[PDB]
């Protein structure tokens, strides 16, 4: 009959067209004609993993990604056959234990990536089909690796923050990450994250200003622009170290991309509330003594809109919902 | 062969006609743009972050919510700063590792948003007033903007009324950040840059060249259905430009 590899390509096209339901069907039939012993078992299970992630079925996604690992335990298979390091990284995030279990998965993923990077570099000095293609592939791989190290940093500042060598391990991760991808905003974002928790605020600002300078000037669809969730984390870092002005621009772009994002309406409202507090304290020394009122007016508009979308989406972050109310009530009292 | 009629400055069909580019045939998936920017699907607690696992320890205050928490005035301790030293605790970012899929989805989303722009019910749902527009897609003869035709602001504003964009421009006049109005899409190589100098004066209307089309203008807030005024020159290239990238 038909070749199952063609079915994998078809399901991938369907997934890339946002037709997730049909992709799952085609990917399922595909795998049935491949099986666990099949040549493309790893890639097939990986794909079924991606699909169920996009569907929000985390438990199905974990089982598929886990089965993919059992087929390619060391990740040595070509990405085309075995799926690649992606399955290790997803298992780390989907880990129900988190902590050491996530780091273990991430480390396995980093190991595969580092070997692939090293292989592409050997293929570079070997006469390549295109030097530009390899360097691009190397860049992509180094960025995924850098993001993996950053992912581990964040585990040590949450799940494993009680570890004595937590700060030491983070310091080693961000040194390697800045080495391999100094042009990637997330590396410097993560450097700032560490610095903040090290009570090094000025260096945190310095790092964040650097990460922004790598993408804020790009066109909105350019591959250099960090993903939405990564930019949410950025806003939290920006408000933390008193760069609300920058946070305002970032939150406005984000809302221009998804205005049903409860957490972004909140962050933008809060960033504007904080900014209003500052301008208000400096009001006596300021030229426009009333500027802060307009800043708090927009803060109120963002927060009102946050609660509005909160209701419509039936959001479940109760503490964020109650705080938005407190902030509005507060702005009202001060006129 | 489906074709779209081109209108002159007067507001009537010039008799000429253009081939409907194939991209308008793309399937419309309303929440494709929201999907591109989503964290974890159908997560209502913290969609942009992997939840913190405290283990046998006690969870920090800032964990499990997006709200800021109170913070002590700033100038081992590292772990304590992380949990209770910050307004916003550090979070495990939800990272979508299958990058190429996400990139492909952005590419399709652009096609899907283009298609949505030529569906009147979707445009009205986004709050555009298009009952007076004679046809979608709305194509104006490039001769009406060849050079210094609509360099003047009086000439550009007059063009929008005759073409039926009037009610949507005036809508904005009630009560930068103007994704609410019509988007004028023009071909730089033929239409020039003069027309932009005339339209920039008008409030509500937005300017953009065919090659520089993005989802921010085609799908504001992640909602498909932008009111677009095409120049004849832009429509022809439109099919080639999207295939170029």
């Amino acid at each position: 009959s038909i070749n199952p590899k063609e079915l994998l390509d078809r399901a991938t096209t369907l997934l890339e067209e946002g037709d997730i339901e049909t992709a799952a069907k085609v990917a399922r039939t595909a795998y049935e004609h491949i099986g666990e012993n099949g040549r493309h078992a790893g890639a097939a299970l990986t794909l079924l993993g991606q699909i169920h992630v996009e569907l929000g079925d985390i438990d199905a996604a974990r089982n598929y990604y886990a089965a993919a690992v059992k087929v390619d335990e060391d990740g040595s298979l070509p990405e085309e056959l075995g799926g690649g390091p992606e399955k290790f990284l997803w298992l780390a995030q989907l880990s129900e234990e988190g902590g050491h279990d996530s780091v273990a998965w991430f480390e396995r993923g980093a190991t595969v990536l580092r070997a692939q990077i090293q292989s592409l570099m050997d293929s570079l000095e070997q006469r390549p089909l295109s030097r530009g293609q390899v360097e691009a592939a190397i860049a992509d791989k180094r960025r995924r690796l850098a993001e993996t190290l950053c992912a581990v940093v964040e585990v040590y500042m949450t799940d494993l923050s009680w570890e004595d060598d937590a700060e030491q391990r983070c310091e080693a991760l961000i040194t390697e990450a800045t080495m391999i991808a100094p042009e990637w905003p997330e590396t410097w974002q993560t450097v700032a994250n560490v610095r903040i928790s090290q009570e090094r605020t000025e260096e945190a600002r310095e790092a964040l200003r650097r990460s922004l300078g790598l993408w804020t000037h790009l066109p909105p669809e350019d591959p250099g622009v960090p993903p939405f969730p990564s930019r949410v984390s950025l806003v939290r870092l920006l408000i933390e170290v008193d760069m609300e002005e920058e946070a305002l621009e970032v939150t406005e772009r984000l809302i221009a991309e998804d205005d049903l994002s409860v957490e972004v309406w909140y962050l933008g409202g809060y960033a504007r509330y904080r900014l209003g507090e500052k301008e208000r304290e400096a009001s006596g020394q300021a030229s426009e003594p009333e500027a802060w009122k307009d800043t708090w007016r927009s803060s109120r508009k963002w927060l009102r809109q946050c609660l509005k979308v909160f209701e419509a989406e039936e959001y479940e972050d109760e503490r964020l919902g109650e705080h938005a109310k407190e902030l509005i009530a507060s702005i009202i009292g001060e006129l | 062969r489906p074709t779209v009629t081109v209108f002159g400055a007067d507001g009537k069909p010039t008799g000429a006609t253009e081939v409907l580019p194939k991209v308008f045939s793309a399937p419309i998936r309303p929440d494709i743009v929201k999907h591109v920017h989503t964290g974890m699907a159908k997560n209502k607690r913290q969609p942009y972050a992997v939840s913190e696992k405290a283990g046998h320890q006690t969870s920090a205050e800032s964990w499990g919510t997006g709200r800021a928490v109170a913070r002590i005035p700033r100038v081992g301790a590292f772990g304590n700063m992380c949990r209770s030293g910050r307004m916003f605790a550090p979070t495990k970012i939800w990272r979508k590792w299958h990058v190429k899929i996400n990139q492909g989805q952005k590419r399709f989303a652009t096609a899907s948003a283009l298609a949505a722009s030529a569906v009147a019910p979707l445009l009205m749902a986004r709050g555009h007033q298009v009952s007076t527009v004679p046809e979608v897609p709305l194509v104006v003869d490039s001769a009406a903007v060849a050079g210094d035709a609509v360099a003047k602001t009086a000439a550009a504003y007059k063009l929008l009324k005759a073409i039926g964009a009037g009610p949507d421009v005036e809508k904005v006049k009630k009560s930068h950040r103007q994704r609410r109005g019509p988007l004028i899409v023009y071909s730089p190589e033929h239409d020039g840059k003069e027309l932009v100098k005339g339209f920039r004066n008008i409030p509500g209307v937005e300017t953009c060249p065919v090659d520089a089309l993005n989802l921010l203008q085609l799908a504001p807030g992640g909602h498909l259905g932008r009111f677009i005024v095409w120049t004849s020159a832009a429509i022809k290239q439109l099919d080639a430009v999207y295939e170029s990238k």
